[PDB]
């Protein structure tokens, strides 16, 4: 009876969900076509799969998700792929003209003719539900189309539904390797868009995942499909507790009350471990003591930020597998007693411990090995300032020469908006510094 | 940097409310002369004599 | 404090070497039956661990599976008697009839 | 005849109740389906204390289970002994507390108490002569403490002459289980002291600590934790249910364990408890038990009694034993340890004798003593609280559901006042 | 009544204690599998001297097992008759002594001795009327010299009335097992004389000499050596377990043997002992046993009496016998060897008899020696100590763990002082 | 009545007096403003020993601050309790001493020492009858040792009947501060030996060792070290300000510690000093006070007293407690360790009891004793100095300020005699 609705927008968002739904598909045994393969399924109290899938009255299931993009090639790719029969035919809305890396295009000119349909479809999904908990939004910040349709859909959410809890996994371009040359502009403009309209967001800059993948799986040449699977892992973790039997439980609504100390500071970076390939897999113990340490290690950060420069604010821990309470109690005991990681003077206890029982599954033909102990971490630390400043620099330099500004004035967006956004980013940097000082 | 002495040994444990802290035993031991009615049963004096010492000890 | 080398040779019998005491030393005889009795118990289960030694630490204790009326009957532990498989969907919810509401009553 | 209705709420509440019934179930010898299979007559004579009557001779517990989220209740129904509770007493929400007190005490908690408050009154009136209540909940948890405290508050306003009890679990700063624990833990007691006649504090840290160095089992689980508390819960009512030399009802413990109306916190401990490997290497005589009851280690309370200075305490023995060594020893331990007891309360220990031991032994001890050391928890609970308040950290959540800053400070003053009294009633001489 | 305690530490202590407990179990009738299979009712009459009672009629020995290395505890437990010992009596660390005294009395022991004291105190207070303590340890080793002695000081300070027993295997210059043997042993004598009331040294090299000559066994092993000592101290405590014509207790032994407080060093022996060749060719009468008792090679210490003079010596006979023969033989040995007994004390030999001898022999004799020959033993070790210390060889280990050379110099001075004060009486005349 | 005066020479005198006047104020209860906020009447009974009365009831500590450095002097004024000193007593030079003795004793200091003489004399008549001078300075520093001693030299000139006392902090070998260390410490004793009636040397390392071992504080600061002495200073005169069983003014201590006129150096130590994490248990009963008092580790002087013999002992029990243990334990300790006590002074330990111990305790004792150990302190310093002379390095500064080779030689012979004359009586026999 507990259900959620997922929202992915933009080409990058389109594919990332593809990997996540492949994992979600295998977790509950749904066949690729949409029919139960066991053929032994019984009724009564077996509808624990309502969290993501929904019965269709007769036969298959539909994934309660919506795909929105302005460029047809990516969307059509899923339509004619092996997963054709799964999705609802009309829930994969597609556009005609691409935004073309112009944030103005995706939020004032072409975007306003596609958001109308998107809200309608979400209306159909929610009504079917009964205990709607919240949404999950994935977007690619470093693009004009991703930000505009990605952003504008968010504001419409702020007014039609209201207080429903909502989360977003944004992807800010990397500090030193990035595709778009106009990435800084729409990135900063986005920073305003989600700052006071989203409750929580996690940083997943792609550079780190290459770093994490290179140092664990031994693979030198990952592709964008590889990166997708790991993110599909974190999403499964953050929501797993909601849908399986456990001794200690945390729900989606629980996170918003133990990770955001103030409304303004609503950014946090996640980490994952262990990630051990098949080769290296066996020759360890995967003991809780060694696993818990790896999570805090800087080498595993999924956002290119080093917690050491600054202090921590609040950390949430979700375990899965056959972990036991003593194993956790000692681990947190060890971490605090160390000196390399230190906390602020106003957070005496800041750990939220969760425990599940269903072990994570291994995707076919993937890279993650099959293990029993795992840790999914979402930590909000004052150090996150590094992401904005590095982006902070890149935006100002263009404006001083007023380079490329003219295609941003070619769709009607006022020249003053850029001035407004720059001020808000300055405020956010101010706040991050202030919280970390001593009493 | 805590300037000056910044002495922090705290030799005394502190927080001990010794209400008899500054009472010179030269005073009480000679001049209590309290209660101890003119009772004749030796035990009755015995107990009342038994108590006076404890209060003096504490 | 010694190695129980049991052989014919009079210089390595121990038994033939520890009878100078006043009486029949209570030590060798009790030790012997231990080796014999353990073998029979192993045959009941079957271990053949290349020697009776690898089976000579944990086949003599008397800690019974149940208490002797000196402590709470908490047992050996919940995790001790736990059997676990590791297939998908093993630990899914059941949604018992207690909370299995279907009609959502409207009037109070 | 003095039947007590047992109510517990919260996830931490469910498990304690989920298994505690197991211990009481085995004592009177009731099977899973509700059919009696007793061996003696006594075990069924005084059975009205916890069980009602039903057709077919099956007995159903007079329990009220309360929670705001579906996960906790459903699981307890699936396990063994889960068929005893009647479906009527069940009451549950559809939203979730979210580890926020106010969401469990003003908005979500309020809009459901009408249903729950209705069932509780039905049970009370059903009894011939209500003798008291008994509540187990979590102060650091949301649904437990969230609306758990409020129900207790209202109940007092309706049944003034009855006796109230509580088994509260408050987080210790050793093992943290919720970032916001200091808030909901610190402000709950304020509504607790003014309404709870008796409170018994048991901290999970002590329960975990007792496991390694008493029982010596390599890997403990939550199942082990519940059982230890389950028996101790029986100790308070041990003599009330079976015949004995010197009966002692629930109030009788209140009369001899409350020096003042504002000091109603104790600590409970259970003896004997010897490790598996030491199952047969011990003597079940009075001398052995007495050492375990008063030892600083055995108490399930985070506060060490030895730093403290006892005011009053009670002992609830079980099983057939003589009266010399129950009485004579009580004199010896007190006399040889007079340096740690009040000097203006003579004969400050209560002794009771009941002659039906727990299933599987021949002697048991249930101790519930009030030592000035219990101040230790409050000082540390508040101490961490103050660090979290000077910055208004995490305070925005609590101001979005109708509460104002006035309650927070006013509650803080009440706690600090409670801390002061304990010290005052110790550093004084006749 | 008149019950005692046993504390064994270090590898040698554990070995000797295990052998002694095996022998005592044999004598009293205790089986590994603990139940009673003894025949004579006399055995169970006073079995409480060295044993308690437990639920199920299973006897437990009031021993204490302790050490800083895990193997020794693990090894004795694995072997038969080590399963009688109380696991709760097991206390140990995970570091190891490594033949360093300071490691055994200052740094590590202080952290772990806290637990040990509690166990000993509780066990001792449990019994009704104590009689003393008999401790087994080693002075040439690392753990034994330090951990036990520290225990000795604390126990003596706590309980200033009950007497104590000690069994020390001092090293000798014939066979050596450590290159630093003199230091830890020499410092041992400095602290032990002031507290240990009774001490009965034991010398290994005498063991091999006695093993090779009288026994004539071709290949002896540790089991052979440990076995003898068990006999000696089992016989020293014979009258206190069995009736007799003239009971003599521990306090009786000390009072008749120690003239002055500083002279409390003894040497012991055992009889009868016969080589496997000539077992059945000799009888069992007071004459033969008394003749073998005073022999130079029958003693149990490296000291040779014939170069010294006895001050006081007591004989604890076992089994039936004709008393007049006992008295007559003692005087005859006294008169025919007046040169070996000092003059200013008349009747410097004691006697005692008990009604039950060890299983498997008609009678046996246990002898305790207090003669000036013990001066040589200390002198030789003093010779080694000075040579090792002049160059300060190996001194850096002990200087680097908080010890000071002032303590070493004080100990070296003390040993010479005792040697002189004890050798004085040999030339002193009335 | 029977009052003294304070003369602090230099920062060491500045800080040592900086804290001591801070520590004392609490003992007699004086606020930062000099306003009384005490509780009992006795606290003002003898507050006149160190304080003078003025209009407005404010009290005034009668101290005079002397030094040649303005950077340090003013620092105390800005700090708390630095305003207890009247500005009038502020006397100071303008150039400093430059760690060179001569610049502080013949050319510069002699030029300005006149003014302090007037104030020091002025303070004398203010009191009823002067009792003595206790002066804290530094021998290892120039300014204190340069013009300080000259202050001590003439003070006794005008009052040949009043006695004077000194705290001295002498250079130690492990950690050095000044390269003029051999000179300033060496010659300076020449004037102090013939001038000061009582000298109580104190060594800085011992604080580290005392703070590192018993205090266990990870990081001491000069403030922490200053405190250790501050209590120490209060121990000598403690019985001078309140009632007592056997009040012992500075006179009695003087007549009970000096065997002969030339030996006026003492070694002291304070205790108990519990660790930072001292658990609340038991009480500092008399038995433990004696043991920690005589520990060689607690002594403040670098020379270990066990290297020689004690000439006599003086103890000052603090708090309310009977003297029988004072009579016995003071007697008991002497017998056990009589190997370190000289012969021809039978009963060579003094006893004193006071009823006003330091705040936050129940009992305590301050140790003052003179033992031949200090021979090592002057000896090793002698070797350092002797190597300096023929070396003839760093003498040009000392030869360039009005003095020549004759002055240096005379002191060395004086101290060479002092070391010898200190050792002659060490080996003397009765
Ligand atoms: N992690 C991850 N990021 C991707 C992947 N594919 C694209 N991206 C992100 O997408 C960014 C480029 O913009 P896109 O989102 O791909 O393109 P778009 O949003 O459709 O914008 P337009 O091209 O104008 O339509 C890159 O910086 C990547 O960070 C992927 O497979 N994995
Ligand atoms: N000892 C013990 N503690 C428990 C158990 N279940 C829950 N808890 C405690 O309850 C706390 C979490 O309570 P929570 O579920 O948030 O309470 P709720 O929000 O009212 O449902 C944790 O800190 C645990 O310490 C249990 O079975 N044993
Ligand atoms: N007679 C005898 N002596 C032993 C035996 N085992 C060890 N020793 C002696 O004990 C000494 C070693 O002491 P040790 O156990 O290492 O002391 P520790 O390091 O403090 O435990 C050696 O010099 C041996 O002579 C034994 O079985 N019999
Ligand atoms: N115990 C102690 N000794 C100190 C302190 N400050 C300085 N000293 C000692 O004083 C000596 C040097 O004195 P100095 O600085 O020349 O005094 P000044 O010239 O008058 O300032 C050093 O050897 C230190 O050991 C302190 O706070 N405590
Ligand atoms: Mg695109
Ligand atoms: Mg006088």
């Amino acid at each position: 009876m507990r259900e959620v609705i997922s929202i992915h927008v933009g080409q990058g968002g389109i594919q990332v969900g593809n990997a996540c739904w492949e994992l979600f598909c295998l977790e509950h045994g749904i066949q690729p076509d949409g029919q139960m393969p066991s053929d032994k399924t019984i009724g009564g109290g077996d509808d624990a799969f309502n969290t993501f899938f929904s019965e269709t009255g007769a036969g298959k299931h539909v994934p309660r998700a919506v795909f929105l993009d302005l460029e047809p090639t990516v969307i059509d790719e899923v339509r004619t792929g092996t997963y054709r029969q799964l999705f609802h035919p009309e829930q994969l809305i597609s556009g005609k003209e691409d935004a073309a890396n112009n944030f103005a295009r995706g939020h004032y000119t072409i975007g306003k003719e596609i958001v109308d349909l998107c809200l309608d479809r979400i209306r159909k999904l929610a009504d079917n539900c009964t205990g709607l908990q919240g949404f999950l939004v994935f977007n690619s910040v470093g693009g004009g189309t991703g930000s505009g349709l990605g952003s504008l859909l968010l504001e419409r959410l702020s007014v039609d539904y209201g207080k429903k809890s909502k989360l977003g996994f944004t992807i800010y371009p990397s500090p030193q390797v990035s595709t778009a040359v106009v990435e800084p502009y729409n990135s900063i403009l986005s920073t305003h868009s989600l700052l006071e309209h989203t409750d929580v967001a996690v940083m997943l800059d792609n550079e780190a995942i290459y770093d994490i993948c290179r140092r664990n799986l031994d693979i030198e040449r990952p592709t964008y499909t590889n990166l997708n699977r790991l993110i599909a892992q974190v999403i499964s973790s953050l929501t797993a507790s909601l849908r399986f039997d456990g001794a200690l439980n945390v729900d989606i609504t629980e996170f918003q009350t133990n990770l955001v100390p103030y409304p303004r500071i609503h950014f946090m970076l996640s980490s994952y471990a262990p990630i051990i390939s098949a080769e290296k897999a066996y020759h360890e113990q995967l003991s809780v003591a060694e696993i818990t340490n790896s999570a805090f290690e800087p080498a595993n950060m999924m956002a290119k930020c080093d917690p050491r420069h600054g202090k921590y604010m609040a950390c949430s821990m979700m375990y899965r597998g056959d972990v036991v309470p003593k194993d956790v109690n000692a681990s947190i005991a060890t971490i605090k007693t160390k000196r390399t990681i230190q906390f602020v003077d106003w957070c005496p206890t800041g750990f939220k411990v969760g425990i599940n029982y269903q072990p994570p599954t291994v995707v076919p033909g993937g890279d993650l090995a099959k293990v029993m102990r795992a840790v999914c971490m979402i930590s909000n630390s004052t150090a996150i300032a590094e992401v904005f400043s590095r982006l902070d620099h890149k935006f100002d330099l263009m404006y001083a020469k007023r380079a490329f500004v003219h295609w941003y004035v070619g769709e009607g967006m006022e020249e003053g908006e850029f001035s407004e956004a720059r001020e808000d980013l300055a405020a956010l940097e101010k706040d991050y510094e202030e919280v970390g000082i001593e009493t | 940097p805590q300037f000056s002495n910044a002495s922090q040994i705290e030799v005394g444990d502190r927080s001990e409310v010794n209400h008899r802290r500054f009472v010179s035993q030269s005073k009480n031991v000679y001049g209590n002369f309290g209660k101890f009615d003119p009772v004749s049963n030796p035990g009755i004096l015995a107990s009342k004599t038994k108590w006076h010492h404890h209060l003096q000890s504490k | 404090a010694e190695k129980y080398k049991n052989e014919q040779e009079p210089k390595d019998n121990t038994s033939i070497q520890r009878s100078w005491l006043p009486y029949k030393d209570k030590a060798l005889q009790v030790a012997e039956n231990n080796l014999i009795k353990n073998q029979t118990l192993n045959q009941t289960k079957g271990f053949t661990p290349f020697n009776p030694l690898i089976t000579y630490k944990n086949n003599m204790s008397q800690v019974q599976q149940h208490d002797i009326a000196t402590s709470l009957p908490i047992g050996s532990g919940e995790h001790s008697d736990q059997k676990r498989t590791n297939q998908p969907g093993e630990f899914r919810h059941v949604r018992t009839d207690v909370t299995l509401i279907r009609n959502k009553p409207v009037t109070k | 005849m003095r039947e007590i209705v047992h109510i517990q709420g919260g996830q931490c509440g469910n498990q304690i109740g989920a298994k505690f019934w197991e211990v009481i179930s085995d004592e009177h010898g009731i099977d899973p389906t509700g059919t009696y299979h007793g061996d003696s007559d006594l075990q069924l004579e005084r059975i009205n204390v916890y069980y009602n009557e039903a057709t077919g001779g099956r007995y159903v517990p007079r329990a009220i289970l309360m929670d705001l989220e579906p996960g906790t209740m459903d699981s307890v129904r699936a396990g063994p002994f889960g068929q005893l509770f009647r479906p009527d007493n069940f009451v549950f929400g559809q939203t979730g507390a979210g580890n926020n007190w106010a969401k469990g005490h003003y908005t979500e908690g309020a809009e459901l108490i009408d249903s729950v408050l209705d069932v509780v009154r039905k049970e009370a009136e059903g009894c011939d002569c209500l003798q008291g209540f008994q509540i187990t909940h979590s102060l650091g948890g949301g649904t437990g403490s969230g609306m758990g405290t409020l129900l207790i508050s209202k109940v007092r306003e309706e049944y003034p002459d009855r006796i109230m009890e509580t088994f509260s679990v408050v987080p210790s700063p050793k093992v943290s289980d919720t970032v916001v624990e200091p808030y909901n833990a610190t402000l709950s007691v304020h509504q607790l002291v003014e309404n709870a006649d008796e409170c018994m504090v048991i901290d999970n840290e002590a329960l975990y600590d007792i496991c390694f160095r008493t029982l010596k089992l390599t890997t403990p689980t939550y199942g082990d934790l519940n059982h230890l508390v389950s028996a101790a819960m029986s100790g308070v009512t041990c003599c009330l249910r079976f015949p004995g030399q010197l009966n002692s009802d629930l109030r009788k413990l209140a009369v001899n364990l409350i020096p003042f109306p504002r000091l109603h916190f104790f600590m409970i401990g259970f003896a004997p408890l010897t490790s598996r490997g030491s199952q047969q290497y011990r003597a079940l005589t009075v001398p052995e038990l007495t050492q375990q009851m008063f030892d600083a280690k055995n108490m399930m309370c985070a506060a060490d009694p030895r730093h403290g200075r006892y005011l009053t305490a009670s002992a609830l023995f079980r099983g057939r034993m003589s009266t010399k060594e129950v009485d004579e020893q009580m004199l010896n331990v007190q006399n040889k340890n007079s340096s740690y007891f009040v000097e203006w309360i003579p004969n400050n220990i209560k002794s009771s004798i009941c002659d039906i031991p727990p299933k599987g032994l021949k002697m048991a001890v249930t101790f519930v003593g009030n030592s000035t050391a219990i101040q230790e928890m409050f000082k540390r609970v508040a101490e961490q609280f103050t660090a979290m308040f000077r910055r208004k950290a995490f305070l925005h959540w609590y101001t979005g559901e109708g509460m104002d800053e006035m309650e927070f400070t006013e509650a803080e003053s009440n706690m600090n006042d409670l801390v002061s009294e304990y010290q005052q009633y110790q550093d004084a001489t006749a």
